């Protein structure tokens, strides 16, 4: 899409359809966060004809559409605020990668949520899409449900210093809780490693071979996803787009150097997944090295001596042998003192 | 001082075999040995350098190696023009030390 | 294109003196090192000198230390070699030599004669 | 000197058509000199040539044309990668059609060349049969706007319908990837072993196909070719994002195969306990009650066991015995 | 408001006042006692132990102004080590980790520093800290540390901290170096427990190190008004102390990967002898005892009974026999 | 950057040594440039190359093979290049670098050669310098990825006929990006070889070319995330040398750069993948083996356990003459190996 | 011990003096170069474990497949021989044919078809 910027044409569609990509279709809520430096607002309404009078508000303000799967919401608000239609169509394309465009009038960021399911070993991401124009921050939502909370909190109760700053600290507030939810699912993911190793390490059951590999296809597609996050996080503190306003942009090498430690976090978490998975085949081999013992033993201390037995359970003639006086108690002997040396070679090998 | 130890003293071959001249450091020079090759009556001329890298303009039949304080060098197709002297040195110092030699005759 | 080529000896009395010259054409003296060995009658390769005159570091081997003093000029393109107090065990074809150092670790470096002189005969 | 490679050789048929904004007319011949004059006329035209085998034709058409004789094995070597050639007189593009058969996994591909000559378009085929009997049929019956335009649209056409049968490719695909993870995750059987692999193999000739066939697109409607006019390049573009379509779904569904492959792979562990077990144990059994039957095969003029009354059932007892009591052990070690 | 601690049985309050005239300690739990010392010039070192009442925490917030998201935060466990500017105060959180012998357990212990004007609060979850040798110096009156002011304070707790990092980093190393002396004696399983539960350990310490270089590069790079001067050299020294805790855990943990792949190679190597050990006897006296089963017959009419004396002819060949595939062994690099 | 050369331990002072491996060739190029005119000039004279530092047209200087210290050391006398920037182009074990300087710009690269049928990654270190019009450029042997800038100039095809030497620089940059790309392409066919061949045969063969790939793909990661840094670099500011005019290019090229990076971790991932499929595989294979030698020895042991008995010579047989002996103790025998087989099937063997 | 040469050279207290300097400045750098190798070293030995692995693992496999066939050849071969030799020697009494080739074409039969239904998968 970097090529001149156009809208792509599918095959199955119409040419100018902007089709919702995700599966989440059941709630739809619009909910704004008007603010100054010392009165705010905030309301919740289904109707977009009561937040398209805030693009021309002077204070900042925190418009927040729940549910995409409305695409009529997304068109009357990107052809209210004046955004091109390729910026819609990644809105409402989901299977995505974060990435940061910088425009003439706006900047568009899209950062992805991720909610680790205990009990059901996988995690589910969810894109959302933040338009920072002028003096409002569009956010844009798949489902209920989100990790802005402590923002809203702020606003509401007069915390830190967002009430005196403009739109871009809101923007620079919203990617900080992104971030640290991060860090939270990082922290569930060490637990689910714990969990992981004392499975392993106590008992070598069936399913925990599938367990290990599908944390690690976790870990892989965390990196995938983080990775273009420090990306975005690179380029707005040091491309320093206009609408930043080179006040807020110190405040980015923080969450910058977050993704760093996130990027790090899952690789140290990766490297430790696969060394479980070594220790569990160790484990496994161990297991068939103790039957091992068993067989070997008995094969090398009875082989022999069956061979004797048949050497000597023959039938020739012209030779004065075989046919003996006291020679069996001899033969009993030889294979006494056989076993005796092997059980005492034993000893030198530590087992049995 | 560092010496180095070329047996044997003179070697006798046919054309066409293998022929491997060794060498033997008395303490440890990491990998500073080179061959020289050296006809009668001639200056000599560099084959190997680095004990296994062979020198730019030499027949690829040509050879070292090392084997930790041990060097030694081979010629894999012998032919009639490759009877000379050959020299083991080191260089791991600044006192550059020689080899004894190891004439290569029919 | 790179020669090597040294003069000035072949007899002198025990206990005397004289210098040998090594002239460098196709290469600058000042960017490599000048090595001096020897080749006893009948015998084998014996180093005897080496000066980088870039820096003018001068490495001598302990038969001949003290004894011979080698020397370089950069704008004559020359290496010289004065030998002193002269012995009847010094005479052998004493040869020029031009080494490049190379790398086998970050610590070691080791060095290798490339192109040689024809050598001159000392009695 | 030029070598075919496609297998079979079996037919080989020439036809032709000439349509213009006023009239239209096809034609159909054996014979390679019927189609001599057709390059001639200023209307675009379209000359359909199935089997390359027939080397003369080949060179005939080539040496006629004024192409290069690279271009000649290009065609003649069917086992190639699609790629685009770009020459002052003509732009050369080769293709692949692919076959796809139900109840019978297997992928075939024939290449498919095509060469725009300034109001002609020239393409060999390997063999009857193919996917671009709707661009004659709206040549036929005048649907679409093709025949208002020059050799480029024609060229448009014929790469469109080439993409159009992806797609359909590619909804058959869907189909067996969807029965195989149903089948594999009811029951794993070595049958469904099979078809994962046949569809892995599948989709990695086909993303081998794909990828290059986008940059090929690319390269037509982005590099503004001289031959190709202007009107013609959102044609070429829209074509371009429809093999960005192809390519992302092909991507997908390789995800979807080798997830299936991991999962499919992932439990091996129960053989090397359970019949190591057994085998540990029947040995540990059956060797010394052989061991001690066999020890009386000695022979020899005095043996205990001779004059020993009811030797044979004190022996039976005594290996009963040993047998016990080495698998009142084995319980001891559990397994 | 919510507490999720996970001590709730001790409960302790200290007020700790100091200057150069003289020194005062208090003791108990009188919840308005502590109010006061807010208005002394001199500094003054509050310490609370025990945030399961949260009564006592409203109350020292609401009396110093403190903003009650700072204490929800004080009351919070599971929070990463942070710093929070604000114009009458700074909210500092931080580890304290603990190691105790016999158990191979890295233990976590939260701890709230805040300062304003002169008075610095603490707030911990259980009894017990490293901070005794820095009480024990303001009892003592040694150093410059009761002449400076509370800035002087909050670096000395946090050079404390970083001592008691050392401290467990030099257990860790001892701990490391029984476990390596233990898997070059005697591998089991419980080593391996052991030596894995190092390694996330060692991973975790990793973790835990990022936040408080973060938190300590703000803390001397944003030059606070509140922390005037006399502090930038004192923090530049524990960056450098947490630089080199950084280095000694990536070196411990090079040590611990290559513990495990030891414990790898020795599982690697017992199954390979004993697998060694069972195919050589096998191969050596199966074959012999094939060989004396074919001769075991007792035919009434064996025309191999009598070959010129093969009794020794048979036992030479099954001593080549043995010699052979002894030396096949040693052909192929076996013993 | 510093005044003070480096003082390695075993060398005279003041030296510079030639690190890498490559003796056997030698050659300068120079593509002088301009508006309206190009010149092209291959010689082994250093003194026919060194006016041209102070031609207004922009030039470009190829100086093939490093191991000669002397021209490099001539080359950056005349053109004030500092003696420790020399140390640095002679130095071959380094990764990619950047160094801004006041008079000049200073780039440390990587090539990348794949060998088929020989499975080898091989590297070789360019140098670039961006002294006032000219681009000097350092390579360690004959061999490189700047063909196409080469026919452009040439061919007066492109922008790059009307610009400075810092477009020259771009274009040099982005031919060895594209070769990474099509390096990246060579290891995806291997990669996909590979998988097949592991899934389809394990064998040790099949380890040792997974391993080198492997090592090969860590060597690739190495290298590529300092080159990101250095384009970044190359893109953020570079004040004094680089045009703003040219500074998208240099984006263009950091995507790129990007995109190289991520291919190659996908490709890190698809690797350990096959590792773990090979162990999976190779342990089946095993666990098959076992299969049927367990199935073997249950269905014989006890086979010559029975064929010891009657086999054993006493003086009391119960059925010293039965008639039918034989028959039956083959009647046992079969009905034995039909249970035991039976048996051996309800567990699926 | 590099970052203690870097303090004398860097820092220079008075009594260390100014002219000796560049000589602490030489030993940094032999410092430099003494980590440098020890880090390829490092880099080295950690890469020759591996191929250790990788060449270890790779024998149990053929022992165990020749294990595997001499023990599944000479185990029913010794069966057939253990019935066809006893001290019940309870058998045919006539000869018939030849005996005992016949018996050793059975074995070497035998042999031949498990050996040829070996190796078919290549497990071997
Ligand atoms: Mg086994
Ligand atoms: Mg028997
Ligand atoms: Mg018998």
């Amino acid at each position: 899409h970097m090529e001149e910027k156009r809208l792509s044409a599918k095959k199955g569609l119409p040419p100018g359809t902007l089709v919702y990509t995700g599966k989440y279709r059941e709630d739809f809520e619009i909910e704004v966060m008007n603010y100054s430096i010392e009165e705010f607002r905030e309301f919740k309404t289904t109707d977009v004809e009561s937040v398209l009078p805030f693009r021309d508000s002077s204070t900042p303000t925190w418009i927040n559409i729940t549910g995409i799967h409305r695409t009529d919401v997304v068109q009357r608000v990107g052809e209210f605020f004046g955004i091109h239609p390729l910026v819609l169509e990644d809105i409402l394309n989901v299977h995505q990668r974060p990435k940061v465009e910088f425009f003439e009038n706006y900047v568009f960021i899209v950062l992805k949520m991720f909610t680790y399911d205990k009990n059901l070993h996988e995690l589910e991401s969810e894109q959302v899409s933040l338009i920072l124009t002028k003096n409002c921050v569009l956010m844009f939502q798949e489902k209920i449900g989100d990790v802005f909370d402590p923002v809203r909190e702020r606003i509401r109760y007069n915390r830190g210093i967002i009430r005196k700053k403009r739109a871009d600290y809101l923007l620079y507030s919203l990617i900080d809780a992104l971030v640290d939810d991060y860090f939270v699912l990082l922290e569930k993911i060490d637990d689910e490693i714990d969990v992981l190793e004392e499975e392993v390490l106590e008992r070598p059951e069936k399913e925990t071979v599938q367990r290990t590999h599908q944390l690690k296809r976790n870990l892989v597609e965390l990196r995938k996803t983080i990775w273009p996050l420090r990306e975005v996080l690179s380029s707005l503190y040091r491309d320093v787009p206009p609408l930043i306003e080179k006040e807020t942009v110190p405040y980015f090498r923080d969450v910058y150097d977050h993704t760093i430690q996130i990027a790090d976090t899952v690789e140290t978490f990766r490297d430790i997944v696969s060394g479980l998975l070594d220790v569990y085949l160790s484990s496994v081999s161990n297991k068939t090295n103790e039957v091992m013992k068993v067989l070997t033993i008995i094969a090398t201390i009875f082989m022999p001596l069956t061979f004797i037995a048949g050497i000597y359970g023959m039938n020739f003639e012209y030779m004065p042998e075989l046919r003996w006086k006291w020679g069996y108690p001899v033969v009993l002997a030889v294979m006494g003192v056989i076993a005796v040396i092997m059980v005492v070679y034993f000893k030198k090998k530590k087992w049995l | 001082d560092i010496q180095m130890t070329q047996s044997p003293s003179s070697l006798s071959a046919s054309v066409g075999d293998r022929v491997t001249i060794t060498c033997r450091a008395s303490q440890s020079v990491s990998s500073a040995v080179a061959w020289y090759q050296q006809k009668p009556g001639k200056a000599p001329k560099l084959l190997i350098y680095s004990a296994s890298s062979l020198y730019s303009g030499v027949p690829s039949r040509f050879s070292g190696s090392r084997s930790g304080t041990d060097f030694t060098l081979t010629i894999s197709s012998l032919q009639p023009e490759d009877f000379a002297t050959y020299y083991c040195q080191q260089s791991s110092s600044s006192l550059i030390t020689f080899g004894q030699g190891t004439k290569v005759e029919i | 294109e790179v020669q090597l080529v040294e003069s000035g000896g072949g007899l002198v009395q025990p206990g005397g003196s004289l210098r040998l010259s090594c002239a460098a054409s196709g290469f600058n003296v000042s960017y490599y090192s000048i090595h001096w060995v020897r080749q006893a009658p009948g015998k084998g390769l014996e180093w005897v000198a080496s000066i980088s005159s870039s820096s003018g570091s001068t490495s001598y081997a302990d038969s001949v230390k003290g004894r011979f003093t080698i020397s370089a000029d950069t704008s004559k393109n020359t290496a010289y070699l004065q030998m002193n107090s002269l012995r009847a065990e010094d005479t052998a074809v004493y040869y020029c030599a031009r080494s490049y150092w190379y790398y086998i670790w970050s610590y070691s470096y080791g060095n290798a004669m490339d192109y040689w002189g024809q050598g001159t005969l000392v009695t």
